[PDB]
RNA sequence: GUUUUCAUUAAUCAGGAACGUAAACUAUU
RNA sequence: GAACCUGAUUAAUAGGGACAGUCG
């Protein structure tokens, strides 16, 4: 049926967003467990690596 | 009655006529009906739904018996969705369309909600004790009630 | 709490009749805009707060959505129909230089954080996305079947292609760009009014709703509540997430600004003011140091977060003073005398 | 009884505004009570509503509009006789709509202006 | 009044609570090195545009 | 200064989670004349000591 | 018929109060009844459904208990 | 015709039962002298 | 007294009462 | 309460009709 | 003085009646 074919293409498109956020769990998970932050980040200076 | 046949028509009045002998052991509506009417118009892209309208009186003579009529109506034919409908020739008309549609579940509500403009929206909600075996027949309803009013309908179940 | 005094300032006049729409620019720092409830759009200029640098009167109805290109153009919503101007230019144009109409009456914008890509929803149950410069009609997404209307639409800004939704089904709904589908739907209790995510945090995001309250989702597990900020009194109409994503405001439909830590699940701060009518649209500056809100008595006040904190260079002993008594509060603030005068604050 | 089912919606919306609710449940449902919504949702001082049906209609309010009204005798009123009744009965010209009763339908003053029909002063609001 | 009056919110037990606080902050009691590192705050906010974060740092 | 008020404590966790001094009882709650339920049970206590 | 039960009621009434005499609350409720009765008769008359020369005072009482 | 803001923080302070007034008041053709004072007092802003 | 009351009529809840001298005076003041 | 019926029968009171020693501190909310 | 409307309606969140257990 035409629901349960969008249903399991719409879990699999959960799936492949719940991989690119797994991608950033791992910092979050630093950010959270960290003891000092500093804000605003390195990464996005307007002079990075001049 | 009103017709001479299609090329579906008497396919189908032939499955009404076989519905007699050579299986059960059920038969009422069967007898007293002849060659009615059919229509065979698309529900979404690939797929058609097979509806067939029905004397006024034996619209109540079918509710008698819908339970593996249908079933055996979807399996033995064509592999699509089966509907009966009664026929007619205004606002009670449609609204008869509607409650003829969904023929185990009742309706309850009619919820008309408008937009931040001047369209609306119709919305139909259905019985929450049925809810399984009717969702993936919802977008055929909501289609076939198009193709026959012109009035733009979704079903839907309460949440 | 006796140098606790939060407001600062308001911008210009004000508008005429309540501002129902407001606006930051992500990529610079002192361009804020606001579209009022006459349909007229202002584009201030925080430095100079004495007058507005660009106003236009942009449609009929209300402004309900409104925002900033990555460029330096600003889009407005309306049940008109979006439109797109050019508030920095050499002469100035009120006339807007692109329009669309078709996609049913919408609702809300959201702009991408890198590209051109901007998604407006729209009140058919679908949003739609446009690519600027090579697109016309957009592409709408919607899911299946769908019909009530999408109140509010947010890019995540850290996870690109990842966009939230709230409709009126009591719902939040999920979208993927990459491959343009819907990708999840889960009914809440009451009604959703605003969606917005963490800046710092990919996943995270919170929904500002009819039950008095804030929900910190997960995106990946909607089970259940990361948390739940519960302090209000009317209903919530808008929350933001602080740019260094750890704290929040909230302006509710009641008379107040709360402002709230990430984990703490109760009121940091409550701001009021007898001249403000009603509030509906709050958000930060990009500093993180200051908050603004557009009320229903149409202004757009600058109050500060961390009420009694002032800002500029400081000498060293005196941040170290002030260092010296946020560590002491955070280890003897629990004390009853403490706590009392810690939590008292009028409303 | 007040059978102006218009003038119970009517002041159910009234008490909303004033109470600063969000929605009401308008009870005795009508088509002039929708025509009357419809106006003003046109003019963005109500936000959606729905008619459900057991019917009732459901109204989100955004929380703009000042005051509901009927005028009970529904007064037949020319365009010269118009623009008087419009200055006498809103605050301001630029504020507020006067509803009509027309041989085009039910629409605000503007719109009567716009397509050249007289009528009867049925109803107002700012 | 200079008691208090239950456990704070990490806290699970009473030992765990009066024996975690234990030493004074201040600058009479401490060093300036001490002070300093036990006084700065756990978010630093310089000012500037706060973007959200462009791509992953771990 | 920042010691646990131990009743306190216990009494905010309970509203949280929620035959040789058995004569002598008697002889202290025999004083008041109050009968007093739980005195009625300790009666009967006695009675089956 | 809800004019059959009313007169029924009447009747009812009339005889327990023709046997007491002596009370008014029947008496009122009785006034009560017999309004019921002619309101819901006039209804019935300008309908058309009944003789518009029938009539029930006390006499069609009678003639329809016995 | 002008209006200070003294008038206009008199006019907001007034509850929302006088929104139409606030309306009327921030029509956008007037000059607003804003004032540099503290009190908001309508009366000595007007006299000084 | 409320300044959003209209001068027509007096009003009561939500149903404004303009009795007929009133549509007669502002019909008169149009002429 | 019902798994009960006729479907405007209704609302308000001019006229009229039935019941009959005291006072003294006070569309929602 | 209800709504509904390019051979007999909604069955009213107004009526009157019927039945049952009751209540004072
Ligand atoms: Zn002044």
């Amino acid at each position: 049926a035409k629901r349960q074919q969008d249903r399991l293409m719409r879990e699999a498109a959960y799936k492949k967003t719940n991989e690119t956020l797994d991608r950033w769990i791992e910092t979050v998970k630093h950010n959270r467990r960290a003891e000092h932050l500093v804000f605003p980040l390195a990464q996005n200076a307007h002079d990075r690596g001049l | 009655s009103r017709q001479n046949p299609s090329d579906l028509e008497r396919a189908i009045a032939g499955a009404l006529y076989d519905l007699e002998t050579n299986t059960a052991d059920l038969k009422a509506a069967l007898r007293p009906l002849q060659f009615v009417s059919a229509r065979e118009i698309e529900v979404g892209h690939g797929k058609k739904a097979i509806v067939i309208f029905v004397p006024v009186p034996a619209l109540q003579g079918f509710h008698r018996v819908q339970q593996r009529l249908t079933r055996e109506l979807e399996k033995k034919f064509s592999d699509r969705h089966v509907l009966i409908l009664a026929a007619r020739r205004l606002t009670a008309v449609h609204d008869a369309i509607l409650t003829d549609l969904v023929y185990p579940v009742e309706i309850v509500g009619k919820r008309l909600r408008t937009k931040e403009d001047g369209s609306k929206v119709l919305k139909v909600i259905l019985d929450e004790k049925e809810r399984g075996g009717v969702d993936y027949r919802l977008d055929t309803y909501s289609e076939v009630y198009r193709r026959l009013t012109g009035r733009n309908v979704t079903f839907e179940f309460p949440q | 709490r006796m140098f606790a005094k939060p407001f600062l300032g308001q911008l210009g006049n004000g508008h005429v009749q309540g501002v129902y729409s407001m606006c930051k620019d992500k990529n610079s720092l002192n361009c804020i805009a606001s579209g009022s409830g006459d349909g007229v759009v202002k584009v201030w200029d925080l430095t100079t707060r004495d007058e507005e640098t660009w106003r236009v009167a942009a449609h009929n109805n209300i402004v309900k959505g409104l925002t900033f290109t990555n460029d330096k153009k600003l889009l407005s919503c309306a049940t008109d129909g979006i439109k797109l101007w050019d508030p920095y230019a050499s002469p100035s144009n009120t006339t807007p230089i692109a329009t669309w109409q078709e996609g049913g009456p919408y609702t809300s914008l959201s702009f991408h954080r890198s590209a051109n890509t901007f998604a407006a929803s729209s009140g058919q149950g679908c949003i739609r996305i446009w690519d600027l410069e090579h697109s016309t009609a957009g592409q709408a997404i919607q899911w299946p079947s769908f019909v009530d209307t999408i109140t509010d639409v947010c890019f995540n800004q850290v996870e690109t292609s990842v966009i939230g939704s709230v409709a009126t089904d009591r719902s939040i709904i999920l979208f993927d760009l990459r491959t343009n589908m819907p990708v999840i739907k889960t009914v809440l209790h009451f009604a959703c009014n605003r969606i917005v995510f963490n800046p710092m945090e990919a996943m995270n995001l919170a929904v500002a709703s009819e039950d008095h309250n804030i929900y910190i989702f997960d995106a990946r597990n909607f089970d259940k509540a990361l948390n739940i900020q519960k302090g209000h009194v009317a209903a919530v109409m808008d929350v933001e997430f602080s740019p260094t994503g750890e704290e929040l405001v909230s302006g509710s439909y009641d008379r107040t600004i709360r402002l709230w830590r990430r984990d703490a699940g109760h009121s940091r701060d409550v701001y009021h003011t007898k001249r403000m009518q009603r509030v509906f649209r709050t958000m930060w500056t990009m500093d993180s140091k200051y908050i603004l809100t557009g009320s229903d008595d149409g202004n757009v006040r600058l109050w500060r977060a961390n009420a009694s904190e002032r800002s500029g260079v400081k000498a060293t002993r005196q941040r170290q003073a002030l260092e010296y008594n946020n560590a002491l509060l955070d280890r003897y603030g629990h004390l009853p005398e403490i706590r009392r005068i810690r939590r008292h604050r009028h409303l | 009884v007040r059978t102006s089912v218009l003038h119970d919606a009517l002041n159910s919306i009234n008490n909303a505004e004033k109470m600063g609710k969000r929605q009401v449940m308008i009870r005795p449902s009508s088509k002039v009570i929708v025509k009357f919504l419809q106006v003003m949702q046109r003019h963005g001082y109500i936000g959606e509503f729905e008619e459900v049906d057991n019917g009732k209609i459901v109204v989100q309010l955004n929380g703009r509009l000042n005051k509901c009204g009927v005028i009970s005798p529904r007064y037949n009123v020319r365009l010269a006789e118009l623009e008087k009744w419009v200055t006498k009965l809103l605050p301001a010209r630029q504020f507020g709509y006067v509803i009509l009763t027309t041989s085009a339908g039910i629409m605000d003053h503007e719109e009567a202006r716009r397509k050249h029909v007289a009528g009867k002063i049925i109803g107002f609001f700012y | 009044k200079y008691l208090a009056t239950g456990l704070p919110h990490p806290f699970e037990s009473q030992q765990q609570y009066e024996r975690s606080l234990r030493l004074p902050v201040g600058p009479e009691w401490m060093t300036k090195e001490t002070f300093q590192d036990a006084t700065k705050p756990r978010v630093i906010i310089k000012q500037g545009i706060i973007a959200p974060m462009s791509k992953p740092m771990y | 200064i920042g010691n646990l008020d131990l009743r306190s404590e216990k009494q905010r966790q309970a509203e949280r989670d929620l035959n040789t001094a058995l004569k002598k009882y008697l002889r202290k709650q025999r004083k008041k004349n109050i009968i007093d339920e739980k005195r009625l049970k300790a009666e009967e206590l006695y009675r089956q000591m | 018929e809800d004019l059959y039960f009313l007169i029924k009621k009447a009747v009812a009434v009339r005889k327990h109060l023709e046997r007491n005499r002596k009370d008014k609350d029947s008496k009122f409720r009785l006034i009560l009844i017999e309004s019921r009765i002619h309101r819901l008769a006039r209804y019935y008359k300008t309908v058309g459904v009944l003789p518009p020369t029938w009539k029930y005072e006390s006499s069609t009482a009678s003639t329809l208990v016995a | 015709i002008i209006i200070t803001s003294c008038v206009m923080a008199e006019l907001e302070k007034l509850g929302p039962r006088y929104r139409v007034a606030l309306m009327i008041a921030r029509d956008e053709r007037w000059q607003r002298l804003t004032c540099d004072h503290k009190g908001t007092y309508a009366d000595d802003c007007i006299v000084d | 007294r409320p300044v959003d009351l209209p001068a027509v009529g007096r009003m009561r809840g939500a149903e404004l009462r303009i009795s007929a001298k009133e549509a007669a005076a502002i019909a008169r003041e149009v002429r």
